[PDB]
């Protein structure tokens, strides 16, 4: 296993070192305060580059006053004394890009945490951008599924959308984003999941779930737990988002979670204060709405000349993408909140989740009243855009009616079917964890719901009756299935054999 | 600087939008100034659309249209749809989006506004539409405690009122050509006495507020009717 | 008595409908248990 | 109408009994893959 | 420091408590954190000493004790009790009072989680 020639490494590094002297422009430290350095000297350093300190830590240079230099530590900064030297590097703050960090596991400033070993990237890109501009965009019309029947039926998701996910805490947010998360393995959008002020046993999980599932190897993980800087945990978005969008401006689609950006709002808030910066609603700095603003524009689909021009030519006639499932938590429902509101002017729709629907079993949760996408049916396949108009009205005649159960036997005719099919519409739209449905299924259990092949089921067995009616199509129908998966097509062959299908496994199963 | 007292223009000629609420409970008028309130996800955008597309149909002169600090995809479509329409040759386009540092979204409705006072003063009627004046005011918080100014009520810059009226007061028509103007406000918080919009409600013409309550009953476009003033 | 004939055949038909279920489900949790061990024996 | 419910009855126990064994082949997959693995990763 | 990522145990292992309506109901993770809610007078202290008693005789663990704002009259008698139910050798004390000034008051549970 370890013969002695392998370790011969170490004369190859000698081989290649430089030992000639470079100038570096140097400082020294005056004082150190709650992650805030000030720094005498340093005239030759720029806006937003990384600074050197003993121990491999680095800073960042805020504050260039005439006379000092004020950095944050993006890092532990309570090794850091006065009279230690400051250097220069160079560099506005950067990440190493690439596909080499595809399965691995990092933090804020791209350095490995899972233990597998260095990182081979050949590339690194600057943390901080400006978003391309309005010539530069084209208009989403490509899917992205999450797998879910609610959420791919009704408030359907785009290559390039920001789409919020909002609601209280421990409903199932992190659940919707990690399963859109391991739906996209074998669809060629590569994944980037940012975990902001988590727990690292909740982290560990994720990642245990991630590689339990087979999406490991398509998902770079950055993580500032909840123990580190507020600087990491201010950054780190920014940084998992450069990391989506190399795969953007080559021509490449991407996806982004970040699973809590409340979080850093937080975090920004504690980084402000402490520069005795004046604050605003909910003490928040005034800026707050252009921390979120200058991250989530970046999520974007650009045009082939935007790639033709990124790659100098290399890359013709594709398009790019970055979509950005972005995450907030309520307090008891207050969605009139400063930052939540922030957020909503910023994305194109969003996911509530509620938490009385979740207490009462509906476990994916999805709000049909208030829950929109502005994309809509211009990113959705056709099979799937025909099949659900009939499910958010079947939800909507549901809302006040559910109520009504305890004496809807002395109704009428068209307020008791309409409450009948609200309920069979309300029992298919649950959905387990992991579980994820392809088109074909979900084209299935929304046509055995719109066309009225549920009218003589009862409710509690809906279900049951849906992945019975999977499984005969998976072993009788099985290129029907193929057929469908393909591109989401729908004609009268489709109808027909469909509807043939389902009238004989009403009929003989 | 603003036009003075004497080159000011009165009118009340009635200017027909085709939606109902608008039409009943705050009318318009030629030459008049609109302002849109409304918290997150209201409709602001939507509404401003509809009013572009239907005072379209009667007008045959210049338009200016100024992204102030929202989404760049919103231009993106606006511009695709103008060009495919044929409209576009009309319609001049200033953009400072929510991606851009605070400079450019606190400068941006000026550079828009010059260019429709140069159509005013050539002696033509033209329609000025601006998405979000608020993002205007909170660039101007953005940079407040950087130039050395001590701190407002909840957080504004002090100098609040003056920068809303030495803007505000350049868009109106006067005795050589006129200015219609359409301008969406945002909301903080859904919170009516915030500063920003209760300083914005003495500079226009026509007020339509839109509520989250109303939009939650499934009604659109969501004007509260109860809130809703117009001087015509 | 012919109407009853007819009722056990159709109570024969749904017993085996269900074995043909049977036998698919206990298939694909053989194929199933066949790429869960190659996933952890990769790990 | 007794035959019908009992053959309907009688169907359901069949596709839970074939459930039952469906989540023994899997979860003894995944435990003899474990003990390969701690075996290979000791020695 | 906390620990880092690599050294996360794994799984979600249950910390047997040996009370029934507690494993039942609400059962506790090894490695989680349990709110307790309630006032006085309701069989707080005595359900902090059975799961003394259970963790060290059942589970071979030790209990560390940290009392933020502990008030002296309390902590006397929390002390009395527990060495007349024989649970004292069985958990390490450390109280940060409230006539202390608050930096005491702060670095308490530091010192508690630092002995367990
Ligand atoms: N579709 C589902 N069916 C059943 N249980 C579910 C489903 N989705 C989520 N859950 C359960 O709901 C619980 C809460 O989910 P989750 O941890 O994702 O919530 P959250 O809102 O992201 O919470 P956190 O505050 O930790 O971020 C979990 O224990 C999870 O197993
Ligand atoms: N007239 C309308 N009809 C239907 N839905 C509407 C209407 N106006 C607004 N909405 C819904 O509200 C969303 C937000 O509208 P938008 O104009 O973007 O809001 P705002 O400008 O206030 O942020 C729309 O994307 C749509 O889902
Ligand atoms: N397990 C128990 N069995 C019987 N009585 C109990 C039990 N736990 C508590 N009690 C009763 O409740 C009272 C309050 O208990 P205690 O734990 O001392 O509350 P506190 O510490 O808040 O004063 C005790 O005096 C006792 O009489
Ligand atoms: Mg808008």
């Amino acid at each position: 296993l370890n013969p002695s020639e392998i370790s011969e490494i170490i004369k190859g590094r000698i081989e290649k070192l430089d030992v000639a002297s470079q100038a570096r422009n140097e400082g020294t430290i005056v004082s150190v305060s709650d992650g805030i350095v000030r720094i005498y000297g340093l005239a030759d350093v720029m806006y937003g580059e990384m600074i050197e300190f003993p121990g491999g830590v680095y800073g960042m240079a805020l504050n260039l006053e005439q006379d000092s230099v004020g950095a944050v530590v993006l890092g532990e900064y309570q090794g850091l004394a006065e009279g230690m030297n400051a250097k220069c590097t160079g560099r506005i703050l950067e990440v190493p890009v690439g596909p080499e960090l595809l399965g691995r596991v990092v933090d804020a400033l791209g350095n490995p945490i899972d233990g597998k070993g260095p990182i081979d990237a050949k590339a690194t890109d600057a943390v901080e951008k400006v978003a391309p501009g309005v010539i530069w965009r084209k208009s989403v019309d490509q899917p992205v599924q999450t797998g879910y029947k609610s959420v791919d039926a009704m408030i359907p998701v785009g290559r390039g959308q920001r789409e919020l996910i909002i609601g209280d805490r421990q409903i199932g947010k992190t659940a919707l984003a990690v399963d859109a998360i391991i739906n996209q393995k074998d669809s060629g959008i590569k994944c980037v999941y940012v975990a902001i002020g988590q727990k690292q046993s909740t982290i560990a999980n994720v990642v245990r779930k991630l590689e339990e599932n087979g999406a490991l190897a398509n998902t770079i993980v950055v993580a500032a737990s909840a123990s580190e800087s507020a600087a990491l945990q201010y950054l780190a978005p920014y940084s998992g988002c450069t990391m989506g969008e190399y795969f953007r401006d080559r021509g490449e689609d991407a996806l982004i979670v970040y699973d809590d950006l409340s979080k850093q709002a937080v975090a920004y808030r504690q980084i402000s204060l402490l520069l005795r910066r004046p604050p605003g609603r909910e003490a928040y700095p005034g800026d707050v709405f252009y921390l979120h603003s200058r991250l989530l524009e970046r999520a974007s689909r650009v045009s082939e000349e935007y790639v033709e021009k990124f790659t100098n030519g290399a890359v013709t006639g594709k398009t790019g993408s970055l979509t950005a499932l972005p995450i907030i938590e309520t307090q008891a429902g207050d969605v009139s909140a400063f930052v939540p509101t922030n957020v909503i002017s910023i994305t194109d729709g969003q996911i509530f989740l509620e938490s009385a629907m979740f207490n009462s079993g509906i476990r994916p949760a999805v709000n049909a009243g208030i829950s929109v996408s502005r994309v809509g049916g211009a990113a959705q396949t056709k099979i799937i855009k025909k099949l659900s108009g009939g499910i958010r009205t079947a939800l909507a005649q549901y809302r006040e009616l559910a109520a009504f159960a305890q004496f809807a036997s002395d109704l009428d005719e068209a307020t008791r079917k309409q409450l009948e099919h609200g309920q069979r519409v309300t029992e298919l739209m649950k959905q387990k964890q992991y579980a994820p449905m392809s088109i074909a299924e979900m084209s299935l259990s929304l046509y055995a719901a719109e066309r009225g092949f549920l009218q003589d089921v009862e409710i509690a067995k809906v279900g049951s009756f849906e992945q019975a009616l999977i499984s005969y199509f998976q072993r009788e129908h099985a290129a029907l299935l193929a057929k469908i998966n393909e591109k989401g097509d729908f004609n009268d062959e489709i109808d027909a054999g469909i509807k043939a299908g389902i009238e004989k496994f009403k009929a003989t199963q | 600087e603003a036009p003075s007292y004497a080159d000011q223009a009165g009118g009340n000629e009635l200017l027909e939008t085709g939606i109902k609420v608008i039409d009943l409970v705050c009318p318009f008028a030629k030459g008049g100034k609109v302002g849109l309130f409304g918290g997150a996800g209201v409709g602001k955008t939507v509404n401003m659309m509809e009013l572009i597309r239907n005072i379209a149909i009667e007008h045959s002169g210049y338009s200016v249209f100024a992204g102030v600090g929202e989404r760049t995809r919103e231009g993106n479509d606006f511009y695709h749809e103008m060009k495919d329409s044929n409209v576009l040759d009309k319609v001049a386009l200033v953009y400072g989006q929510m991606n851009e540092p605070p400079g450019n979204r606190l400068r941006v409705a000026l550079t828009g506004l010059t260019m429709a006072e140069k159509f005013r003063d050539e002696g033509r009627d033209v329609l000025l539409f601006i998405d979000n004046i608020y993002r205007y005011t909170l660039a101007g918080t953005e940079v407040s405690a950087l130039l050395g100014r001590m701190p407002s009520a909840v957080g504004y810059q002090p100098t609040l009122a003056e920068e809303m009226g030495v803007l505000q007061e350049r868009i109106t028509s006067t005795k050589k050509g006129s200015i219609t103007s359409i301008q969406a406000v945002y909301v903080p918080a859904d919170d009516l006495t915030d500063p920003s919009p209760a300083t914005t409600f003495a500079h226009l013409d026509a007020t339509v507020v839109l509520s989250r309550d109303i939009a939650s009953l499934g009604i659109y476009p969501a004007v509260d009717p109860l809130d809703s003033t117009s001087r015509q | 008595g012919q109407q009853l004939r007819e009722a056990k055949a159709q109570a024969a038909e749904i017993v085996e409908q269900a074995k043909k279920r049977a036998n698919q489900i206990v298939d694909e949790a053989r194929d199933q248990a066949r790429t869960e061990g190659e996933r952890l024996k990769a790990q």
